[PDB]
Formats: structure tokens, sequence, C-alpha cells
């Protein structure tokens, strides 16, 4: 789906969940 | 332990 | 999930619960990959050493859930299975090699704030993200400890581990169709999947396009959250040719 992996309550409204930053910080 | 689900899904 | 935390509402809208019809109980996790297809571990459906061999009519899929045990009226959707497809080279005899299965739903599920598909990686995604130290996220309603059960969906973030470290942590034969994740004893932090989390997704959020990809499927581990052990995950990209073959032929 063209819209896969974009969460309605997060990415779709530009809100971040409480721990996704931990993932980002590991992607060096 | 699990709450019963509507009967329509068990037909 | 051991040593995780409660999921936020809508945090994992691709999360699927595989539910046994009788007795009514949690069978496994799974994930939504389109409006008609659900991805899980083969051992959730077929594992002869434990007398497990489910047919379509034995099971239901529950999508959009947060609470483990509640019937989440007006939020969750319950779907019947049209057909199960297990990888033809799934190795239940030895090491759970190619631990992957697809389930086609009888009818398409409606997407909502709580129900939405995850992406599957392509070769470039996998190359970029499946690296030691990079963290993914595992979710499920499985046991909170090896030896109790959560009120709501649990989540834990875990780092991918170097292949030689994975190999040296177990006597089981590891293959290219698996990767392992978890903290080392020296690292302090902990967390793991456990019984009941099987079949659920290991996801990563691409920093290139800000989309979530399912890189792994919860597969196996020696105990849960044991020091010096790691969780093993089916390598979704490595088996994607099979996934696509099945969907193309039967979809
Ligand atoms: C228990 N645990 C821990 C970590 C992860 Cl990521 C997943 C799981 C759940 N998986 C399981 O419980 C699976 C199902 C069959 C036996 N099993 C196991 O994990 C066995 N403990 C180890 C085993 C691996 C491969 C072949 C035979 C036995
Ligand atoms: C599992 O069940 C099917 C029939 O429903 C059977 O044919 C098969 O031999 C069983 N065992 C497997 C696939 O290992
Ligand atoms: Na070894
Ligand atoms: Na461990």
């Amino acid at each position: 789906e063209a819209d896969c992996g974009l969460r309605p309550l997060f990415e779709k409204k530009s809100l971040e969940d409480k721990t996704e930053r931990e993932l980002l910080e590991s992607y060096i | 332990d699990f709450e019963e689900i509507p009967e329509e899904y068990l037909q | 999930i051991v040593e995780g935390s409660d999921a936020e509402i809508g945090m994992s809208p691709w999360q699927v619960m595989l539910f046994r019809k009788s007795p009514q109980e949690l069978l496994c996790g799974a994930s939504l990959i389109s409006d008609r297809w659900v991805l899980t571990a083969a051992h959730c459906l077929l594992y002869p050493p434990w007398d497990k061999n489910f047919t379509e009519n034995d099971l239901l899929v529950r999508i959009g859930k947060h609470s483990r045990t509640r019937y989440e009226r007006n939020i969750e959707k319950i779907s019947m299975l049209e057909k199960i497809y297990i990888h033809p080279r799934y190795n239940w005899r030895e090491n759970l090699d190619r631990d992957i299965a697809l389930m086609k739903l009888k009818k398409p599920v409606a997407f909502s704030d709580y129900i939405h598909p995850v992406c599957l990686p392509d070769r470039e995604t996998a190359a970029s993200l499946l690296q030691a130290g990079y963290k993914g996220r595992v979710t499920g309603w499985g046991n909170l400890k090896e030896t109790g059960q959560p009120s709501v969906l649990q989540v834990v973030n875990l780092p991918i581990v170097e292949r030689p470290v994975c190999k040296d942590s177990t006597r089981i034969r590891i293959t290219d169709n698996m990767f392992c994740a978890g903290y080392k004893p020296d690292e302090g932090k902990r967390g793991d999947a456990c019984e009941g989390d099987s079949g659920g997704p290991f996801v990563m959020k691409s920093p290139f396009n800000n989309r979530w990809y399912q890189m792994g499927i919860v597969s196996w581990g020696e105990g849960c959250d044991r020091d010096g052990k790691y969780g093993f995950y089916t390598h979704v990209f490595r088996l994607k040719k099979w996934i696509q073959k099945v969907i193309d032929q039967f979809g």
C-alpha cells in the first residue's frame, strides 16, 4: 500500500511516540 | 480470562 | 514481552492477535500487511513437537486491539481466515529456519486510526537498516516473564546483534534467514519477546522516508530475557520472494 507504515495517530498528524527517538539515535 | 466476543464471529 | 512497557494508543496499528476459537485464548501475534493479508510465524500454526497443527477454522484474527482480554467494542475488528500458507521449506524439525506464514482474510478489513498496514522492506531498506546496534521494536501480548500476563499491548526496543555474537550465544544452528536482537549482559538494559509474542513484528522506522518497516517476525529464544541469550527473528526481506509469490498467485 502506498500509505503503508504511516500511523494515523502519529506520522499522519506529525506526532511522535514516546520512544521512537531511541530508534532514530541508533541509526548512525 | 478473555471477554466473550460477539457470536457472529464464531459461526 | 519481558521488561517492556505499555504501548501508546495507535502505536502499532498493524498489530494482530491470533485468537483460538476454542478454548478462547491468545495463540500468537501477527501483523497486517494489506487489507487482506496477515503475516505471522509458521510455528504459530504448525509445530508437530507440541501437537500444533491449526486449520483455518480453528482461528480468528483480531485487529486494532490494545487491551489483551477485553472485547474492544467499536475499535477492534475480527476477521475469519480464508487460507493459511506456510513456507514450503519451514524447518520445524530442527531450528525453525524460514519461520514464516501468511494468512488471507475472508474479507478485507477497514483501516482506521487503530488499524493500518506496516510496510515490508525492499533490498535497499534491509541493507541500510539491518545492522548491528541499530534498534527495532517488538510488540505483543505475550508473557511478562519466562515463568504474568499484560493488561494491554507491550512494547520494547532492542538492538540488532552481530551475527557471530548471535551464533556464540546458542548451540542451535543459526541461518541467514534469521537475525538476533537484544542487550548484552554488559549493556545493563534488557528486554525480550516471550511465549505468546511469537509471530509478532520486529519493526524499524526508516530515517530516510519516516515509514515503519517490518524487518523481523518473533521466532525463537532460549527462555525469555535470559542473560547471554538473544531473541531470534525471521528475516523478512530474505523471504520476501516467497511472500510476493504467494500474494501474486492467491491474491
Ligand atoms: C520463547 N521465545 C523467546 C524469544 C523469542 Cl524472539 C521468541 C520466543 C517464542 N518462540 C518459541 O517458544 C519457539 C517455538 C518452538 C520452540 N521455541 C523456542 O523458542 C525454543 N525455546 C527454542 C527452539 C528454537 C528452534 C527450534 C526448536 C526450539
Ligand atoms: C498438518 O495438518 C495437515 C492436514 O490438515 C496434514 O496433511 C499434515 O500432514 C499435518 N502435518 C504437517 C503439515 O506437518
Ligand atoms: Na554456537
Ligand atoms: Na538476553
